[PDB]
């Protein structure tokens, strides 16, 4: 049993017609202190999977190394490591999900909430969640922490059920994700303006976007707000 | 000296081959499987007339639906029987059902090759495991110290085995009754035994679906011996 | 891996002999002569510093070793076996005695502990016996001065005087003629030097002879003052000069 | 302090017919006041004509089901591809559960299938291993809302025959699969109205001698 | 001679006699044949009985839905190794939601057998295995020797008189590899192959054992009247 | 591997004997003779030190007679180092018993314990046995004065008089000749020394070649005293009995 | 819960209720609180049903293995002890079990109470559960050794009814068992609701309740 | 740990270590067991090569395992103590877990199992001991007599002997012991046991030990004089 120290907030994601999108801000908070501003919390595994992690950063760095070791180990005595026997999103997820549940069963968890996003060999979209308890679930939209409360409602307006996925384009999905990140910046006290976004498409592959910023913000209406009730000046 | 788990140049384990020689010195045990039941019979072979022969226990119950006869170093069989009885009852605990005769036999045979430098040597005893289950009906198995088990329609083990097996080769057919099998075991036992066969130096048993495994009374066997004598004198 | 020699390497032969112990005693016989003489007010132990090469610094090789402040040891036989026994003897004096009773063990009990270690190498699995005989000299309050021999078997005997190794038979005869129960420490040292000269071929001086004594308390060697009851070690190794001084009166 | 347990909500329902059996459960997965998924299957086909649902803490439920499916696989290997009877599966699960008596699988489990005489069967478990065969059993969040209804409409409890005035009970006539499914749907529709953790969708698995069949129905998404 | 007392001893020419003696046990064992096309992989095994009252010793063992093997030599050793494969196949499924590659299964068997050849006290395995399987890279056939050597092949045979079947497959190589989408014809080629190793005895209904795995075919064993079709 | 070098210390001969036990007994037959004689009013322990030297410090020396507790003592024949291992174990056992029951350990119970330890080395472990034979002299309030012997096999027996070590055949005959049941300690002392004097391989029996002990109720009133004889006291008893 | 068992002239009676609760919510109307260890042995259930089921089914294993080894049926005294000894291993770990072991052996009919504490008492009459006090009252005032099988069965049945009525956590149905030297005999499941009204009328009892 | 396989099969299918353990039993002093109608008698030879022995304290040949069961043996004395200790511990363990004392058959089965275990465990040698185990089951008046041997086999006997010259005394028992009418009294049973030992013993003085075990934990060892009276009466009838 522990307590998280350096933490990473919401990770948000959704499925669209040809793939998945996932995003997460570049902040490593130390309680209320916004300590580290250059933290990458989206970690690609090969060219078909991106693992987004929230929660304890030291545990995230540990998981990051497990995945890096997983890639090395898969290549061992494997002539088809860059082909038919390459790592799949479903393999990577199940491995993590096994680890998370085992760690909680020893009462020494990895204090994280993880979303594995990717595209399978057959072109199917993969999006599944797992956390420190070893709890798993899948949905057209997935988000951790605050994203679960604020982002999902917005993303579910685009893809409310499974049948909406083919109707949703990458431009619409990316737009919804980018809007959600802005909303989280407005309303999550432990968020940052800077974030990373990754798209895994079954045709165009993995597109990893770094150094993104929340833009087109509305603040001007603040000038008119005065006092807390009766004050006019 | 040499390893206990050593292979010979011919590709056989020395210790397993040697334990087979010990089984050849054991008293005769015969099993005959029929569609009405499986019969198990043994030569008691008391070393002295003062030895109370009913204390010689070479036929043993494993479960209500499985019996077992032994030949060779019979002291080695006790831990095998204990394991068999535990396996049978444990499976009933886990699965609320009788265990398959083959599965029971396989569980016993798993112990066989667990020797090296685990126990220090193979078992010096062969087992005839007879039983009944719903899936494969009446079954007779021969469990060896090699870890191999063959299913048999009829099988003899011990000192008079090759002579008895040749006799079982001729006598067995797929339409044998239980009564016919009983007399057949008695006949072949009487043939290969040194001393004259009677109810005190030979024992019968059987396994049926209805009544399960039963060791025969000396009074019951004595009547079957008298029935045998008369039918052999009949021609 | 794993030490798979869990069986005895020393075993009784049909004649009742323990071969490996006998052979260990043979190795001791080949070893350089060492001796011990007990006086009324002290004990002396001595041996030859048989230098393997003139380029070797024989001062760095200590055949006579301090075990406790009041106990010293010397050997004949295999040097490396002796060195590790001294390490164990020093430690056992602390672990099985000083850390319990707050004082150093008496000679006979430290000898008993060393003997036990040597006995175990004679019976335990996958080891040979130690190829040394030890002469342990010491002093304690209630037993006074004492001298013990310890053999590869683990057997130990108290001596008035004795010798072990190369010329032990001749040396023991020499000691029998010279020893009495009224010897002073200086007389014992003189007899030790005389006895030791017979077994030495080449150079015979302070640089080729190693000699120590168990005698009076040495407060100058204690290293501190202020505690009356602490009066300093009784063990003292004689210097090269101190030996040569007594070789002129030889 | 770390709490190894959690509550993913959900409600399940098993009913045993005369020659069939159903195991139903909602498809909603939740934590606290949030929805994780509107469709996260909870009832599984484990093989050998057995269906299973471990309701409660999803992680322990997924682990138990995973283990049982594995126990079926090894039963085949070890016992010459023999079919695992529903009663044998039940006893096996007891031992899977009790292996964690001192750190339980926080789930209330139900399995359904057919007995060795071809009749419908449902077995109900508690988190620590006790089990027993039943005719009707609702488990999970809204179990307390559903079970009284089933006592009334399945076993005809408190129902007497008109004219006799409590002297003659309503006879226990067997129900058809279509009749049972109606009671299941109405059970979950009612539960969805008054229980916040119940909703989104209903998945039912029907077990007959012909095999396992699935039926899905929408539920309110609020 | 003086160097065959245990597995831990090289001979002066660099041989390991205990391993060679274990190899000999395979030669005494009953013949079994393996072969594959691009869609299916087939095992064919000649089972051996003790006498006329006895059953015919089973030769083929299922390891997973997509993998299994046939044995020749000490049957209990095959049970140990097949149990290990079952566990490894199962570990891959449970942890990685991934079917175990046949090539990787061969690597695992090689390493398990190797440990028994370099350590004191143990003995080499006294059995040879022919592993067939269908994974993400199609059909596969492996030959396992208890020396540790595992080899991927189009076809092969092990056991007594296996050389006859092996020569046949070497001639038929170009034909049977092309038998795609036709399980019955691939089995025929295997039954014809194993027939080149028979003397005095012929293939009867309780003598013959066949297994198959392929694209849309789980590993299934055929015994009894199920193989009468191919006799 | 290692098997090659294994002597196999714990195996039967074709005749059903334990090789190492038999060879250990052969070793013990060359050890100095030890004798125990039980009388109505006490026990005597007498033992011969092996070919000693004039430079050996006898008054501080102990190779034959050892004290296990205040009521029980042993005479040793064989490897002294082996004996001391067993002796220290026996001393601990006596104290364990005293701590547990708050009563002095009965003689047989101690003897059985040591004999069981010896037995273990002959049946398991693959180690050589202890090349030691003990004579136990002791007293308790159940059986009074008791003599026992144990050998490397782990077999023990009770005795009125007994010898171990060298020339036991000759010694046992002499004891069997002159021993009587109504004998007293002072008579037993004389018998023991006379027997050693006749069986010894040395030219003459002297004080410096002997260890001697008595267990007497010759302690003031109902209690038992152990007396390990000093060199001068052994010299006096030799003159008293008329040997020197 | 309510369970009782008593010894009498012609064997031992064993009676139990059938209710199970999760707080105020009744989780089970029909729960078997008797364990059929074997044809000659019965075990009641009190506390954790899991622990009762597991350990008593494990006892059955041991009792069967006993018979196979010794070729003789195990005694009630020995069986009860094996069970108490299992409890003593998990002493302090949190098991919850209260069971009467009922049977017939050489010494005649036998009855032993065993709990998670390891305790093991012999006796002619026992009752456990939240409603045992109500049951004891009926038992103590009507129990004789000279009882007939018919009257004894009714007594155990009536004693559970008394508890089922007053105790909130007891009820559902009554399960009866009669243990003879030829084995145990099940005497059915009796709905309390139906039994109450029936007994009220025939017996005249429960006057305060309106029917 | 020392794991060496000492008990192993030879080419002819013999375990020599187990067979050599029987040779140790052949060397041991003769022990005999005879069961009457309402008793069992255990006779034991004491070799008279050892005089000056203290018979009060010397380990007796017959040992009580419980108040109702006894054990005598032939072979290595030190080995027998280990079996006796184990048996005594098991006897109390049985009373503690099952609440009944052991049956004679159960106790025999346990001791025989220990002996067997030592014939196929690594690093150990077989017990050089054969035992005679006698007594009466709790609340039973039927006499019980069993025999065990190093291999671990055991069996029930009307009368049996083990140890040196056991071939001779078995010869005597086989012609003198009638199964249809066993020694009806304690006298007849003891007389037959002493007679059987007199075929082998040498002098009938302190060389013969007799222990009578009767039902309900009634066990007594006969003294020298009591046995001497049997020895006297036997030879006086023989002078004819
Ligand atoms: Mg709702």
């Amino acid at each position: 049993t522990q307590q998280p120290i350096v933490t990473g907030t919401s990770v948000i994601s959704m499925k669209y017609d040809n793939g998945v999108i996932i995003a997460a801000d570049n902040l490593g908070s130390y309680g209320s202190l916004l300590r580290f501003n250059g933290v990458e919390r989206l970690i690609p595994v090969g060219d078909n999977t991106v693992v987004g992690i929230s929660g304890d950063i030291s545990d995230m760095q540990h998981i990051e190394r497990l995945l890096k070791d997983l890639v090395t180990e898969n290549a061992y005595d494997n002539p088809l490591a860059d082909a038919e026997e390459a790592l799949e999103p479903s393999y990577i997820f199940e491995y993590l999900a096994t680890v998370m549940y085992q760690r909680r069963s020893k009462m020494n968890p990895l204090w994280n909430a993880i979303i594995v996003a990717g595209v399978q060999s057959n072109g199917d979209q993969f999006l599944r969640y797992v956390n420190l308890l070893g709890v798993t679930y899948s949905s057209p939209t997935l988000a951790t922490g605050f994203g679960a409360h604020m982002a999902n409602p917005l993303l579910r307006k685009v893809v409310d059920r499974e049948s909406d996925i083919p109707k949703t384009t990458v431009q619409v999905a990316e737009e919804a994700i980018v809007n959600a990140m802005r909303v989280l910046y407005y309303r999550d006290a432990r968020s940052s303006r800077n974030f990373s976004l990754a798209i895994i498409d079954k045709n165009t592959g993995l597109t990893f976007k770094k150094n993104l910023q929340v833009e087109n913000m509305k603040w001007d209406f603040a000038k008119d707000i005065k006092g807390y009730g009766t004050q006019k000046i | 000296d040499r390893g206990v788990s050593t292979f010979s140049p011919e590709g056989r384990l020395f210790q397993v081959e040697y334990s087979l020689e010990a089984i050849k010195l054991g008293s005769t045990a015969i099993g005959i499987a029929t569609k009405e039941g499986v019969v198990l019979g043994v030569e008691k072979r008391a070393t002295s007339p003062l030895l109370e022969s009913d204390s010689i226990e070479k036929i043993v119950e494993i479960d209500r639906h499985i019996g077992c006869a032994m030949s060779g170093l019979t002291a080695d069989a006790r831990s095998m029987i204990e394991h068999a009885r535990t396996a049978a009852v444990t499976h009933n605990l886990y699965y609320d059902e009788d265990i398959n005769v083959e599965s029971l036999t396989q569980s016993v045979c798993d112990l066989a090759l667990r020797f090296g430098e685990l126990m220090s040597r193979p078992f010096g005893v062969a087992l005839l495991i007879a039983g009944h289950d719903a899936d494969d009906g009446y079954q007779l198995f021969h469990a060896e110290p090699s870890g191999t088990f063959y299913r048999y329609n009829a099988k003899a083990i011990g000192s008079g085995s090759e002579g008895a097996q040749a006799e079982l080769l001729n006598e067995w057919h797929s339409s044998l009754t239980l009564k016919e099998a009983e007399l057949l075991v008695l006949k072949i036992l009487k043939q290969v035994m040194e001393e004259k066969l009677d109810e005190n130096n030979a024992q019968l048993s059987c396994i049926t679906k209805q009544d399960g495994f039963k060791i025969y009374d000396n009074e019951k066997t004595a009547e079957l011996i008298k029935e045998l004598k008369e039918k052999e004198a009949a021609e | 891996m794993t030490d798979r020699y869990s069986f005895s390497l020393t075993t009784f032969s049909p004649s009742g002999k323990l071969g490996q112990i006998d052979y260990a005693l043979t190795a001791v016989k080949q070893g350089v002569t060492s001796l011990g003489i007990k006086a009324t007010n002290g004990v002396v132990i001595a041996t030859e510093k048989k230098s393997s090469s003139p380029l070797a610094m024989s001062e760095t090789l200590s055949k006579v070793s301090l075990l406790t402040p009041d106990i010293g040891a010397v050997y004949s036989g295999m040097g490396p076996d002796y060195r590790v026994l001294v390490d164990k003897s020093r430690k056992v004096a602390h672990t099985s005695y000083k850390r319990i009773y707050g004082e150093y063990p008496p000679t006979k009990l430290l000898v008993s502990e060393v003997a036990k270690i040597m006995q175990e190498a004679t019976q335990s699995g996958g080891v040979r016996p130690f190829g040394v005989s030890l002469l342990i000299a010491g002093h304690d309050e209630f037993n006074g001065f004492s001298l013990y021999q310890v053999d590869p078997s683990g057997s130990y005997f108290p001596w008035k005087a004795t010798a072990i190794g190369k010329g032990s038979v001749a040396a023991k005869t020499f000691l029998e003629k010279r020893w009495n129960d009224e010897l002073e420490l200086e007389d014992a040292i003189h007899i030790a030097l005389l006895t030791l000269k017979e077994s030495v071929e080449g150079e015979f001086n302070g640089d080729t002879i190693e000699l120590a004594i168990i005698g009076d308390e040495n407060p100058d060697l204690l290293g501190y003052t202020g505690i009356p009851t602490d009066k300093g070690p009784r063990f003292r190794k004689l210097t090269s000069q101190e030996i040569n001084d007594r070789l002129e009166a030889l | 302090q770390f709490n190894p347990y959690g509550d993913n909500g959900g409600t399940i329902l098993g009913i045993a017919g005369e020659d069939f059996a159903v195991l139903a459960g909602d498809t909603r997965n939740i934590t606290d006041y949030s929805i994780n998924s509107r469709y996260e299957p909870k009832v599984f086909d484990c093989g050998d004509n057995i269906v299973m649902s471990a309701n409660g803490f999803a992680a322990d439920g997924d682990a138990l089901v995973k283990r049982f499916k594995n126990s079926v696989k090894w039963y085949h290997f070890d016992h010459n591809d023999k079919k695992l009877s529903i009663n044998s599966a039940a006893r096996n699960i007891q031992h899977l559960l009790y292996s964690r008596r001192f750190f339980p699988y926080y789930v209330y489990n139900i399995i359904a299938g057919l007995d060795e005489d071809g009749k419908g069967a449902v077995y109900s478990f508690d988190p620590v291993g006790s089990y027993q065969r039943e005719q009707c059993r609702a488990g999970g969040a809204a179990a307390s809302l559903i079970m009284p209804f089933l006592d009334n409409q399945v076993n005809f409890k408190n129902q007497y025959e008109p004219g006799t005035n409590g002297k003659v009970k309503k006879p226990l006539k067997y129900l058809s699969v279509e009749e049972v499914i109606k009671l299941v749907r109405d059970s979950f529709t009612s539960a969805t109205e008054r229980h916040i953790q119940v909703g989104d969708g209903l998945e039912i698995l029907i077990v007959t001698k012909d095999g396992v069949r699935k039926e899905f129905y929408e539920l309110k998404r609020d | 001679n003086n160097y065959d007392g245990d597995t831990v001893t090289f001979s002066p020419t660099g041989r390991l006699f205990q391993v060679e003696y274990a190899l000999e046990a395979i030669k005494q064992g009953s013949v079994t044949v393996g072969l594959r096309s691009n869609t299916h992989a087939v095992l064919v095994a000649l089972k051996r009985n003790a006498d006329e009252l006895s059953s015919y010793q089973k030769k083929i063992i299922k390891c997973d839905e997509h993998m299994g093997l046939s044995l020749a030599g000490l049957a209990p050793d095959a049970r140990v190794l097949s149990n290990y494969l079952r566990q490894q196949c199962n570990y891959s499924s449970l942890v990685f939601n991934r079917k175990l590659a046949v090539e990787r299964a061969g690597h695992l068997l090689c390493d398990k057998a190797q440990k028994n050849t370099q350590s004191y006290g143990g003995r080499p395995y006294g059995v040879g295995l022919l592993i067939i399987g269908y994974d993400k890279s199609g059909a596969h056939l492996l030959e396992f020797q208890p020396s540790g050597n595992v080899t991927e092949l189009y076809g092969t045979a092990i056991g007594a008189r296996s050389q006859g079947a092996k020569t046949y497959l070497e001639r038929t190589l170009d034909t049977f590899i092309k038998i795609d989408g036709n399980p019955d014809e691939l089995i025929k080629a295997g039954v014809e192959a194993i027939s080149q190793s028979l003397r005095d005895e012929s293939l009867t209904v309780d003598n013959l054992s066949i297994a198959i795995v392929g694209k849309d075919t789980p590993f299934t064993i055929y015994d009894g009247e199920a193989v009468a079709k191919y006799i | 591997g290692s098997r090659r070098y294994d002597s196999r210390t714990t195996i039967f001969s074709p005749e059903g004997r334990l090789y190492q036990v038999e060879y250990a007994l052969e070793s013990i037959s060359h050890a100095g003779t030890a004798i125990g004689i039980m009388a109505s009013d006490g026990i005597v322990l007498a033992a011969e030190r092996k070919v000693t030297s004039t430079l050996l410090e006898q008054d501080t020396s102990t190779e034959k007679l050892y004290k296990l507790n205040d009521k029980i003592a042993v005479a040793v024949a064989g490897l002294t180092a082996d004996a001391e291992i067993l002796i220290n174990t026996a001393r601990i056992h006596a104290q364990n018993y005293l701590k547990t029951y708050n009563e002095d350990i009965p003689v047989e119970i101690l003897v059985r314990r040591l004999s069981d330890i010896k037995q273990g080395y002959t049946q398991h472990g693959g180690l050589r046995p202890f090349g030691v034979s003990f004579i136990y002299a002791g007293y308790d309030d159940r059986y009074g004065y008791q003599l026992y012997t144990s050998n490397p096999s782990g077999n023990y027996t009770g005795w009125k008089a007994i010898s171990v070590g060298a020339n036991t055949s000759a010694a046992q005959t002499l004891l069997q000749m002159d021993y009587k049941d109504d004998m007293k300690v002072d008579d037993a002392i004389e018998l023991a020394l006379k027997t050693l004097s006749k069986t010894t391989d040395s030219s003459a029996l002297t004080y410096d070649r002997l260890e001697f002990a008595t267990i007497r109720k010759g302690a003031n009133d109902g209690e038992v005293y152990q007396k390990i004889f000093k060199p001068q006291e052994i010299k006096d008893i030799l003159v008293k009995t008329g040997i020197t | 819960t309510t369970t009782l068992a008593f010894k009498f002239q012609h064997g031992v009676i064993a009676a139990v209720d059938s209710r199970a609760s999760a707080g105020s919510y009744i989780s089970a109307l029909r729960m078997n609180k008797v364990i059929e260890i074997n044809p000659y042995l019965l075990g009641t259930m009190s506390g954790c049903a899991a622990d009762c089921q597991y350990w008593e089914r494990l006892l059955a294993k041991e009792c069967r293995l006993y018979y196979l080894r010794n070729g003789e049926r195990i005694s009630v005294s020995a069986a009860s002890k094996l069970l108490s000894n299992m409890m003593c291993q998990y002493r302090g770990m949190g098991l919850s079990m209260g069971s009467m072991i009922c049977g017939w052996d050489k010494k005649g009919p036998g009855l032993y109470y065993v709990d998670e504490h390891g305790t093991r008492l012999s006796g002619n009459m026992f009752s456990t559960g939240s409603g045992n006090t109500y049951a004891y009252g009926v038992l103590d005032s009507n129990y004789k050794w000279d009882l007939s099988v018919e009257d004894a069965l009714y007594l155990g049945k009536r004693s559970i009814l008394a508890a089922a009525h007053r105790d909130a956590y007891s009820g559902g149905s009554v399960n009866l068992y009669h243990v003879t030297e030829d084995g145990w005999i099940y005497h059915g499941n009796h709905d309390v609701g139906e039994l109450f009204w029936k007994v009220k009328e025939e017996e005249g009892s429960f006057n305060n309740v309106i029917g | 740990g020392y794991d060496r396989a000492l008990s192993i099969f030879s080419p002819d299918g013999h375990i020599f270590q187990v067979e050599y353990a029987l040779e140790a039993v052949k060397r041991g002093t003769c022990a005999v067991g005879v069961k009457g109608k309402n008793c069992v008698v255990l006779g034991c030879e004491r070799r008279s090569t050892l005089k000056l022995q203290d018979t009060r304290i010397t380990p007796s040949k017959v040992s009580k395992i419980d108040s109702h069961v006894v054990l005598s043996f032939s072979g290595l004395n030190a080995d027998s103590r280990i079996l006796i200790e184990k048996a005594r511990v098991e006897a109390q363990s049985h009373r503690l877990t099952l609440e009944d004392p052991v049956t004679v058959e159960y106790l025999t089965r346990y001791v025989a199992g220990v002996q067997q275990r030592y014939t196929q465990s690594g690093g150990v040698r077989p017990f050089g001991v054969s035992t005679l185990i006698a007594g009466f089951d709790p609340r039973d008046d039927e006499p019980k007599l069993y025999q065990t041997e190093p291999s671990g086999i055991y069996s029930s006997w009307s009368a049996q002997t083990i140890g040196r010259n056991s071939k001779t005394v078995r010869e005597f028992l086989e012609k003198n012991y009638d199964r249809k009418e066993p020694p009806a009294t304690v006298e007849e049973c003891v007389k037959l046991t002493v007679r059987s030992l007199l075929e082998v013993v040498q002098t009938g003085a302190k060389n013969i030990e007799i222990t009578v075990v009767k039902p309900d934990s009634d066990i007594v060892a006969l003294s020298s004089e009591e046995i001497n009276q049997y020895v006297t009466q036997i030879e006086q009838e023989k002078q004819e």
